[PDB]
């Protein structure tokens, strides 16, 4: 059930980044992005579904592509057109009752910050 | 998946009332069994799910509990009935066995 | 458990008892009548209906009792009538790359009335925003999964269950299986009930 | 009657595989499951690894794994283990078991085995 | 979107009491809003499950629960955990968004 | 010696009104709690008994009721006596103690 995500570190403006998540003891089949900004409220980016069905985040779309790895029991997530704003802290999320309108078991937290 | 049998060595002569303990880490839920191998030959099992006795070869050996405690008294003891007692969980399917008690002569 | 299975049960003697002779049933709980007294009652038809649940909801599985597995799936009345028997089975339905086909019924927008079964694969979804038949932010399969493995503690390990519910109805009842077999003594005055001849 | 008489019992020299065959009498060798007790020397029983009725299910003891392959050929009716590396700690005597234990019907290591001799040596 | 509003932003209170923190929503939402516990290096918790119910993360005391445009959040006299940052989740539209937060001590 | 703390400290009300002063407690009292009158040169009697249910020394009308911290007296709409001072007396462990009490006048 302990959730490990990583891959994210300093990187130059527009670059595309990988964020692996170890999901254990548990499937891909219900799952979220969720980003906390250093020293500032948490937004949510990204979700998945048991359909597959993905919903980017309204504020950023398409930047953000999330890639459920269901058959290696991973997460991944594609970054695109980085800003100040993409910078954050990512937990794999299960979800309250699924995504029932919000999320559950966390990860540790991946630190990514852009740099020029 | 940790058992530990208490009572290492009894010494009971006949008719003594012998009672053994072993209790585990986490509730087995009533599945819990007892074995007696006698020294030179393999074990037999004299209880299964820790309160039924099994084929009924044995009929003083009373054993009761239920969750951690489970305990195998036995009754009238004869001379015959001395070997060395193991326990082990029947349901998880990591099983482990205890340490084991010996019912000696004195 | 979403398609919890009913078998009709008629026309056949059964010996109850050869259930009751093992007694390590982790329930065996008979909640319409004693275990024992099983055998010499006649009853219409027995609906033996069979599921696999984990073994924290076992007791849910009984009369007038609510829970997540007791509402949505299968529920039991206050009035039901039957034996409820259940049985550990780590070996034979869990596997060690883990058990993935047994699925059970956690979001269901009405609850379901007594002996009732939905098989239907309809999207739930509590809210607003018309959900189609594809899931999203409040829309979701209503069949989430079990995951079973070896290792896990007694009350998540798979405990097999069956629910007996005898029951009676106006016409001739068949299921009826008593043994009551003594051999009979010829030429002395003995007290004799044959098949009813008392 | 009921037997499950034990073979393949001989010393081995470490890091050398003998496939031990654990024969079968008088049961229906399907519906039961076999699994393998070891008692060493001086010691108490241990337990390694489980095939279940269908010869679907295999799960392994964690301080041997992947070191041994235990397979029920019904038809042979014999539960076959070999083991790919013997350590010279497991110089016990292997005991076969036999365990209805998931069926509304039956109950653990109900009926054990002679056992074989294994050794280990240098 | 809905710009889901908290209040007080500052909150310090000590044991035995009850500490009131409450969030206001622009769209009332009819039964559904979530809470969650912030602690520093920490990872948050569900506090409450978009109010289909009290929610743990929590024992059954530290239960608040507002409806409508006024929701708030209290926790009953029993010691309070290290005073933490609590945060709302919103529980109906995509996206589901966090209340800005109250920031919590002891003095 | 629970330090009383009770609110506001002045209050001012006139006729067909209920008034309402809090006192709350350091550590929290599970249903015990005491009120008092005192008019200026006379003599202070009894509202609240230690909170065993709601007590004599006023008609019916005159109860206000809080649980451990959040402890609240207010007077229903039946005239007022003359308004007085009230204080609060601690009701669990000695010294029982006095709250520091709300002056009270008419307007
Ligand atoms: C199945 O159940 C019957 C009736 O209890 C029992 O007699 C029989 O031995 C069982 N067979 C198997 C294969 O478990």
């Amino acid at each position: 059930v302990q959730l490990v995500e990583s891959g994210g570190g300093l990187i130059q403006p527009g670059g595309s980044l990988r964020l692996s998540c170890a999901v254990s003891g548990f499937t891909v089949s219900r799952m979220s992005w969720v980003r906390q900004a250093p020293g500032k409220g948490l937004e949510c980016v990204s979700v998945i579904y048991t359909g597959g069905n993905t919903d980017y985040a309204d504020s950023v779309k398409g930047r953000f592509t999330i890639s459920r790895d269901n058959s290696k029991n991973t997460l991944y997530l594609q970054m695109n057109s980085l800003r100040a704003e993409d910078t954050a802290l990512y937990y794999c999320v299960r979800g309250s009752g699924g995504i029932h309108d919000a999320f559950d078991i966390w990860g540790q937290g991946t630190m990514v910050t852009v740099s020029s | 998946i940790v058992l530990t049998q208490s009572p290492s060595s009894l010494s009971a002569s006949v008719q003594d009332r012998v009672t053994i303990t072993c209790r585990a880490s986490q509730v087995i839920s009533n599945y819990l069994a007892w074995f007696q191998q006698k020294p030179g030959k393999a074990p037999k099992l004299l209880i299964y799910a820790a309160s039924n006795l099994q084929s009924g070869v044995p009929s003083r050996f009373r054993g009761s509990g239920s969750g951690t405690d489970f305990t195998l008294t036995i009754s009238s003891l004869q001379p015959e009935d001395f070997a060395t007692y193991y326990c082990q969980q029947y349901n998880i399917y990591p099983l482990t066995f205890g340490g084991g008690t010996k019912v000696d002569i004195k | 458990v979403y398609a919890w299975n009913r078998k009709r049960i008629s026309n056949c003697v059964a010996d109850y008892s050869v259930l009751y002779n093992f007694a390590p049933f982790f329930a065996f709980k008979c909640y319409g009548v004693s275990p024992t007294k099983l055998n010499d009652l006649c009853f219409t038809n027995v609906y033996a209906d069979s599921f696999v649940i984990r073994g924290n909801e076992v007791s849910q599985i009984a009369p007038g009792q609510t829970g997540n597995i007791a509402d949505y799936n299968y529920k039991l009345p206050d009035d039901f009538t039957g034996c409820v028997i259940a049985w550990n089975s780590n070996k034979l339905d869990s596997k060690v790359g883990g058990n993935y086909n047994y699925r059970y019924r956690l979001f269901r927008k009405s609850n379901l009335k007594p002996f009732e079964r939905d098989i239907s694969t309809e999207i739930y979804q509590a809210g607003n925003k018309p959900c189609n038949g594809v899931a999203g932010v409040n829309c979701y399969f209503p069949l989430q999964s079990y995951g079973f493995r070896p290792t896990y503690g007694v009350g998540h390990q798979p405990y097999r269950v069956v629910v007996l519910s005898f029951e009676l109805l106006h016409a001739p009842a068949t299921v009826c299986g008593p043994k009551k077999s003594t051999n009979l003594v010829k030429n002395k005055c003995v007290n004799f009930n044959f098949n009813g001849l008392t | 009657q009921v037997q499950l008489v034990e073979s393949g019992g001989g010393v081995v020299q470490p890091g050398r595989s003998l496939r031990l065959s654990c024969a079968s009498s008088g049961f229906t060798f399907s519906t039961y499951h076999m699994h393998w007790v070891r008692q060493p020397p001086g010691k108490g029983l241990e337990w390694v690894a489980f095939i279940s009725y269908d010869g679907s299910n295999y799960y392994y003891s964690d301080s041997v794994k992947g070191r041994f392959t235990i397979s029920r050929d019904n038809s042979k009716n014999t539960v076959y283990l070999q083991m790919n590396s013997l350590r010279a700690e497991d110089t016990a005597l292997y005991y076969c078991a036999r365990d209805s234990s998931g069926w509304h019907w039956g109950v653990p290591f109900d009926y054990w085995g002679q056992g074989t001799l294994v050794t280990v040596s240098s | 979107d809905i710009q889901m509003t908290q209040s007080p932003s500052s909150v310090s209170a000590s044991v035995g009491d009850r500490v009131t923190i409450t969030c206001r929503a622009s769209q009332g939402i009819s039964t559904w809003l979530a809470w969650y516990q912030q602690k520093p290096g920490k990872a948050p918790k569900v506090l409450i499950n978009a109010a289909s119910g009290l929610q743990s993360g929590v024992p059954s005391r530290f239960s608040g629960s507002g409806s409508g445009t006024d929701f708030t959040l209290t926790i009953s006299s029993l010691q309070p955990e290290d005073f933490a940052t609590y945060y709302c989740q919103q529980a109906h539209s995509f996206p589901p968004t966090f209340g800005p937060g109250t920031k919590l001590e002891i003095k």
